[PDB]
RNA sequence: AGAACUGGCGAUGCGGGAUGCCGAACGUAGAGUUAAGGUGCCGGAAUACACGCUCAAGACAAAAGGUGUUAGUUCAUCUAGACAGCCGGACGGUGCCAUGGAAGUCGGAACCGCAGGAGUGUGUAACAACUCACCGGCCGAAUGAACUA
RNA sequence: AUACCGAAGCAGAAUUCGGUAA
């Protein structure tokens, strides 16, 4: 279709602000700020109220329409991390052999294992372990980016050794995600 | 540079009649002889023809929506094809058609039939989302990455592409 | 299915043999699996039936006839479940 | 080395808890897995790969020329 | 490139519908607008079974606003347009030739058990118990009430987001868990403490076209 | 693998194709225009203009596939609400053989009362529970299937 | 030439298959 002309818009609540220069977000909120490098993808932002932000693709493609939609994506994630903020939880199970976290995420005595098994805590996303349920980990913060990044190298760095894969429940799972708020 | 002309033929009675875009009168004469075995049986020695006349638009100032017939001979037969276009002229608007069908289909001037040409003076009735995007109100839209022919070898400024 | 499996085996050496005893050498291999697949693709059914009994006697308990054993008979769930465990 | 061994503990304890999604996950990029492949793979694998494309387009072909049978009568 | 036992029925049962309610309009003596708070086969085929001189049309609204006309100054007959402006929410339209006082009565005095609804808090504080889950709640008797089956659990963790865990093959959670998901976790435990009762609107009268407008639930 | 024939060498320069068909057939010289073939450098000539294509090509394999990219053809839906996506209805008689459990969903043989299969899958010993296809609250117009290139 | 991935009713041991690679 070849489309001469495409926009969309991104809703800006009242309780943060942004600002953007040369394809930089700049959001800023209850919870904190966040920014992100979004030149490579050459869109254009403009201003129209200072609650609602155009974000327009001329003479773009297919190629091109993707990369603009997933920046309206990306503003979105970033506005509700900023204001109402992810909270990633995480379930961890033992057949026979207790996993025991401690912190920095440690994790020791996997299926018996000798080995120490730890996921260094990434920037923007904190570790609190959670209180009162039973081997349960509650991981929070305002990138979502950060946080599923974290929570899938503590998925994947502790599996099981080639194995069978029905027998072997232990290992670690996203068991539910919310927010904040 | 195409030109559009009227031909019309007899074969020395019915009067064929059909309108052929050449770049000059000889093209058009061909084009049209050629064309007359396709609609008829007719050779060049039956007769001769009647008159030809090149046709200039009526005012090349209007911006026109045409709305082009056009048969072509694909490398596996010939198939009916309909195609709307934006221009100010039908002179334009074939070689517009021209060229794109060369750019895509590879089609040319030897195996492009023309049937008929129409303007369009009604908004919703062009079907083509390319066209159609230009018949709404008044809009505006950049020219992102300009660029300019610098005649000199070497430039002290880094140029900017902006517009 | 075994004897049919022992039938496609004496039929793989009997093709083997057969071969055993540049337009036209073109032609001469193509025969070879031609009746290789003939004889082999008919036998999928026994073969079928075979990796399914594979599953279920490949976990067949140690029913040891010669050690002292105790069995137990009766209506199905009068307790007797838990009896054993 | 029970019957069901390992019926019975996946009964006991149910699946892996993500299991569930990970396999739709897991289908949904073989989704495009089948392109994928089809644009790089040489040799044996391309002629075996579009050998059975074919049957496999001429088997749904085949699936819905059926299903419009029960329907019909 | 680069996209995602019974066929369509198609503009064929609109133009049905369309038909049915263009006959009915003066086939019948009487007819009501109906604004049943939820859809439910046997309760809709109870309001069926409950009488005979009275009978319910569903369809599309905007097919029913054809053939009443979707404009008054294109109306069959008086008052047509207001009847098919008053239709709403779910495409009730009842039938019925009795009397108009012996119609309302059945709307007041007929009720029946339902599940919730989306945007309505559940109808009590119904709460699993702190242990090992069953197929009715737990919190009901528990002498008639069964331990989960195993293999539903997933759905469980997911679906209703409860923290349900199996352990040897029953379910069982660490707390006593409160009851769209607020009207799923009812509906799965059959807890049905809500209560459906078809309420009407202006009772309609096919010659004298009143538009006699109520709210009796 | 012989073959009845029509243009060309043998005795054939020169320009072009890195080198082996096109142009052109030849005295020694000065001046101007071209054929073939070229105009990013080697290489003498415009990193010339205009319409689209292509992410790895580009200066015998085409039998077939691509959720690779861009255009037209047939049918269908038509603000009586296009398509994607949420919530609900998804019922009744009800079924016989396997009897051990099988009630749509392990396997025998194919109705209809009023938007709904005597049933597309998940799953339980089987009911249970979700479901797609069919509709309804739902959204506000292009869209689904196969072909031509 | 050795190993790394995904699958098998691969409980463990152990075995086979599609890709990387000599």
């Amino acid at each position: 279709m070849k489309y001469i002309q495409t926009e969309q818009q991104i809703e800006v609540p009242e309780g943060v602000t942004v600002s953007i220069k040369s394809r930089i977000v700049k959001v800023v909120g209850p919870r904190g700020t966040l920014t992100k490098n979004l030149k490579h993808i050459d869109v254009t932002f403009t201003k129209v109220n200072n609650q609602l932000i155009k974000v327009a693709v001329h003479n773009g493609g297919r190629k091109h329409v993707a990369a603009l939609r997933t920046v309206k994506s990306l503003v979105d994630n970033m506005i509700t991390g900023v204001t109402k903020g992810y909270k990633y939880k995480m379930r961890y199970v033992y057949a026979h052999f207790p996993i025991n976290v401690n912190i920095f995420i440690e994790v020791r005595n996997f299926l018996g294992d000798k080995k120490i098994r730890n996921v260094p805590v990434r920037d923007g996303v904190t570790i609190e372990f959670s209180t009162n349920v039973k081997d349960e980990i509650v991981l929070s913060g305002n990138s979502v980016e950060d946080v599923s990044q974290n929570a899938a190298d503590l998925q994947q760095i502790c599996r099981v050794r080639n194995k069978d894969i029905r027998k072997f429940l232990d290992g670690i799972y996203v068991s539910h995600k919310g927010f904040i708020t | 540079h195409f030109k559009e002309y009227q031909v019309i033929g007899r074969r020395l009675p019915k009067l064929f009649r059909m309108r052929i875009f050449a770049s000059n009168e000889v093209i058009a004469k061909s084009r049209y002889w050629y064309f007359l075995q396709k609609l008829h049986k007719v050779k060049k020695a039956s007769g001769e023809i009647v008159s030809i006349n090149q046709i200039n638009e009526a005012h090349p100032t209007k911006v026109k929506n045409f709305g082009v017939w056009v048969r072509y001979d694909s490398r596996s037969g010939t198939h009916n094809m309909y195609k709307e276009i934006r221009d100010v002229s039908r002179v334009a608007a074939v070689e517009t058609l021209y060229q794109d069908m060369a750019a895509r289909h590879r089609a040319r001037f030897r195996s492009i039939h023309i049937l008929k040409v129409a303007e369009i003076e009604k908004t919703a009735d062009v079907k083509r989302q390319y066209v159609k995007q230009f018949l709404t109100k008044d809009l505006k839209f950049p020219l992102p990455h300009r660029v300019q022919k610098s005649t000199k070898t070497f430039s002290y400024k880094r140029p900017s592409t902006f517009y | 299915s075994l004897a049919a499996i022992s039938r496609a085996k004496s039929l793989v050496e009997q093709v083997a043999r057969d071969y055993v005893r540049l337009f036209q050498c073109k032609q001469l291999k193509r025969a070879a699996l031609g009746r290789m697949a003939t004889i082999v693709k008919k036998l999928r059914d026994p073969l079928a039936y075979l990796e399914q009994v594979r599953q279920h006697i490949g976990r067949l308990p140690s029913i040891d006839p010669n050690t002292r054993t105790l069995l137990i008979c009766g209506y199905p769930n009068v307790g007797k479940s838990s009896f054993l465990r | 080395p029970q019957n069901d061994y390992i019926e019975r503990h996946i009964k006991q304890h149910g699946k892996r808890l993500d299991h569930e999604e990970r396999k739709r996950k897991r289908e949904a990029r073989e989704s495009h897995k089948i392109s994928e492949r089809a644009q790089k793979l040489t040799g044996w694998k391309g002629k075996q790969f579009a050998k059975k494309r074919y049957a496999e387009k001429v088997s749904m072909r085949k699936k819905i020329k059926a299903h419009e049978q029960s329907k019909v009568k | 490139r680069s996209k995602r036992q019974t066929d369509k029925k198609g503009r064929e049962n609109k133009e049905r519908i369309f038909d049915e309610v263009r006959e009915a309009l003066d086939t019948y003596r009487y007819v009501w607008v109906l604004h049943l708070d939820d859809v439910r086969t046997p309760v809709l085929q109870e309001i069926r079974t409950s009488w005979a001189g009275s009978k319910l049309i569903m369809g599309k609204r905007k097919v029913l606003q054809k053939a009443l006309g979707e404009k008054r100054e294109e109306e069959y007959k008086e008052n047509l347009y207001q009847l098919s402006k008053l239709c709403s929410g779910v495409t009730g339209l009842l039938f019925t030739d009795e009397d108009v006082n012996t119609v309302k009565e059945y709307f007041k005095s007929y009720v029946r058990s339902d599940y919730s609804r989306p945007n309505t808090k559940a109808p009590l504080t119904f709460t699993i118990p702190e242990g090992i889950v069953y197929s009715r709640g737990g919190q009901i008797p528990a002498e008639e009430d069964v331990p989960m089956i195993h293999s539903l659990e997933p759905t469980m963790r997911n679906k209703f987001e409860i923290p349900t865990k199996i352990k040897a093959g029953k379910i069982t959670i660490d707390s006593p868990y409160l009851v769209v998901r607020q009207a799923l976790i009812l509906k799965q435990f059959g807890i049905a403490a809500s209560e459906f009762k078809v309420k009407v609107s202006a009772y309609y009268d096919n010659d004298s076209s009143t538009v006699e407008s109520t709210n009796i639930n």
